RNA sequence: UAGCUAGUAGGUGGGGUAACGGCUCACCUAGGCGACGAUCCCUAGCUGGUCUGAGAGGAUGACCAGCCACACUGGAACUG
RNA sequence: GGCGUAAAGCGCACGCAGGCGGUUUGUUAAGUCAGAUGUGAAAUCCCCGGGCUCAACCUGGGAACUGCAUCUGAUACUGGCAAGCUUGAGUCUCGUAGAGGGGGGUAGAAUUCCAGGUGUAGCGGUGAAAUGCGUAGAGAUCUGGAGGAAUACCGGUGGCGAAGGCGGCCCCCUGGACGAAGACUGACGCUCAGGUGCGAAAGCGUGGGGAGCAAACAGGAUUAGAUACCCUGGUAGUCCACGCCGUAAACGAUGUCGACUUGGAGGUUGUGCCCUUGAGGCGUGGCUUCCGGAGCUAACGCGUUAAGUCGACCGCCUGGGGA
RNA sequence: GAGGGCGCUUACCACUUUGUGAUUCAUGACUGGGGUGAAGUCGUAACAAGGUAACCGUAGGGGAACCUGCGGUUGGAUCA
RNA sequence: GGGAGAAGGCACGCUGAUAUGUAGGUGAGGUCCCUCGCGGAUGGAGCUGAAAUCAGUCGAAGAUACCAGCUGGCUGCAACU
């Protein structure tokens, strides 16, 4: 799935130092990456519903995360969504 | 998921009753520790303990008598799903008075028979005979 | 029957009214109702209570008493 | 009140609204509970009475009108606010098993057809037959070739998937699942009308493909008949792409999640400890099969993978035919 | 002279009229299924292994029940 | 996509005002920038100007002439140009 570099990365980026690998933007940038990553593979391929049904997964998770996280903190989730450029 | 934590205690109650086990353990809350509290002052349970500190484990010792255990019955009443409320004039008796129902009142949970005397009234929580 | 909606819903002012209000008029705003059933269609006068029912309900609203409504059909003022 | 078989769990999923919600302190007092004041026409109903000889009847005072509105209070519960909490949930690390998906490549068996060799009169088929095929040399056998489909053995109440469903081998991309310690977020959870997606087979559009099987079709038989079962042939279609269709006994005929309740023998896949002192041994987790205990059930049965014992949400049922 | 009233004149509107819709009740040659009987004709599909296991979905055929193809389920008998 | 100009209706001249000609459109002098010309913001003078609405006026008649669709329904055949 995700590569070990590319998740120690975004763990050190977004979380409050290398260790915190539960908080909530930590979780969505690494849902967000595999998902946009994964926006190459289905474009190929297509017909692989099964693998979708997981991206599907992924996607509805990182809104309850967000959703989640906009009311316990609101500056939080503003800066979020600004730095992984989501929300129309 | 544990959305009701009454009837859980209840239940835990209810089957290790009929399996015969001495002792049953849960998970423990304040209004769990009232409710053994009431069981143990109408002579329907010998005792309770809450041990553990951070995730406190609450310890029903059950009761039986002849073959039969004491509890006859015990169900949940009030509920998440459709809260029941009575007043003072409305207080159900279980078995005809024979047995309790627990009710939670303004100035806390007690049986019937006790909130009767104070003449208030409460959500019910459950009959037990 | 799933959308109904331009005096439509809100505004400023003129009138009007025993009295407030789109009551009405010009003038701005583009809103208002509705899935907690809007509109549409079918039906019906409403209640105290009545019959049944351990009860909870179910049915129902002659006689009695309370409110509305009509007065050969539709429209209109007039007087007080 | 119900939905394994009587009528009834949507074929499966994700999910907005919606309904539901772990644990500690604090606050708040909306729902709640207690007190009051106003109100709830009277008649009626009821209670105790009076009255007409009784009684219908009439009536007197009280009950009650359980509702509402406000007001002063209660804080256990539920809720709204704040601060948290780690045991639900999710993330990270190392790993294990698998016909999970999508794509590309390849391999060896087989059947069909074309070319060729040898060889002689039958093959083939059936209950028996005949159609058919064969002296223009079939069938049988050897050789070379073309092409499509499917992947023997392993192969197993074996494994994976949310169902549908998914099995030769290699790679590429990719989803889920479980175990071990440990760290992290700190109620982020459950469920879903609507909606959205998935969805066997057959069918359908367009273009490819076509060996084998095979609706239709045709023949030969069987038969009282024989629009069939059997036989000789055979078109769609089965295959690929892309798009529809949206259904099945889509079944466990058992919706989803979480908690609790005696046991026995296996299969499968993790992992700790053990002298692997040698296939073994004991533990702890995941899935699964069979039998059963209580209880449940109308019975059949179910029986820690419930149809037991509770709890939140959904779907759906209301005699048969007609439909 | 005010002012009134009058009559006319504008607005609004009922009775009524023209075109066009939508909805309902009744009816209609002919026509599709559906139900019921008197126990007719034809057969004999299902029930037993019902004499080709049965059914679901689907597609084609066929006087009819039905036969046949593909997949699925057991709610199929017989399994030394 | 259509059918559809379906079908069927209200409007129509003229005049004053709102505004002696409004919106617009065209765009002078003034001015200032000019890397200075066939250059440029500012500028709204003058020019030109449709409809709209309130109120009047007229004949029998205001799309007044020329000019310029008849429209609706059942059906045969052929797709269509
Ligand atoms: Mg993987
Ligand atoms: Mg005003
Ligand atoms: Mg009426
Ligand atoms: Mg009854
Ligand atoms: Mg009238
Ligand atoms: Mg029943
Ligand atoms: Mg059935
Ligand atoms: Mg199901
Ligand atoms: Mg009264
Ligand atoms: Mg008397
Ligand atoms: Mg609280
Ligand atoms: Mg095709
Ligand atoms: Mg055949
Ligand atoms: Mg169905
Ligand atoms: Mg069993
Ligand atoms: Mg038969
Ligand atoms: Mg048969
Ligand atoms: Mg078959
Ligand atoms: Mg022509």
């Amino acid at each position: 799935s995700l590569s070990t570099e590319a998740t120690a990365k975004i763990v050190s980026e977004f979380g409050r130092d290398a260790n915190d690998t539960g908080s909530t933007e930590v979780q969505v940038a690494l849902l967000t990456a595999q998902i946009n990553h994964l926006q190459g593979h289905f474009a190929e391929h297509k017909k692989d519903h099964h693998s979708r049904r997981g991206l599907l997964r992924m996607v509805s998770q990182r809104r309850k995360l967000l959703d989640y996280l906009k009311r316990k903190d609101v500056a939080r989730y503003t800066r979020l969504i600004e730095r992984l450029g989501l929300r129309r | 998921s544990m959305q009701d934590p009454i009837a859980d205690m209840l239940t835990r109650i209810r089957n290790g009753q009929a399996a015969n086990k001495a002792a049953v353990t849960m998970p423990s809350s304040k209004l769990k520790v009232a409710i053994a509290n009431v069981l143990k002052e109408e002579g329907f349970i010998e005792d309770f303990k809450v041990e553990g500190d951070t995730k406190p484990e609450l310890e029903l010792t059950l009761k039986y008598f002849q073959g039969k255990a004491v509890v006859e019955s015990i169900q949940r009443v009030s509920r998440p799903g459709l809260r029941i409320y009575k007043r003072k004039d409305e207080l159900p008796k279980v078995m005809a008075g024979l047995g309790i129902a627990v009710v939670s009142t303004s100035k806390g949970v007690m049986t019937d028979r006790a909130a009767r005397q104070a003449g208030l009234g409460g959500e019910i929580i459950c009959y037990v005979a």
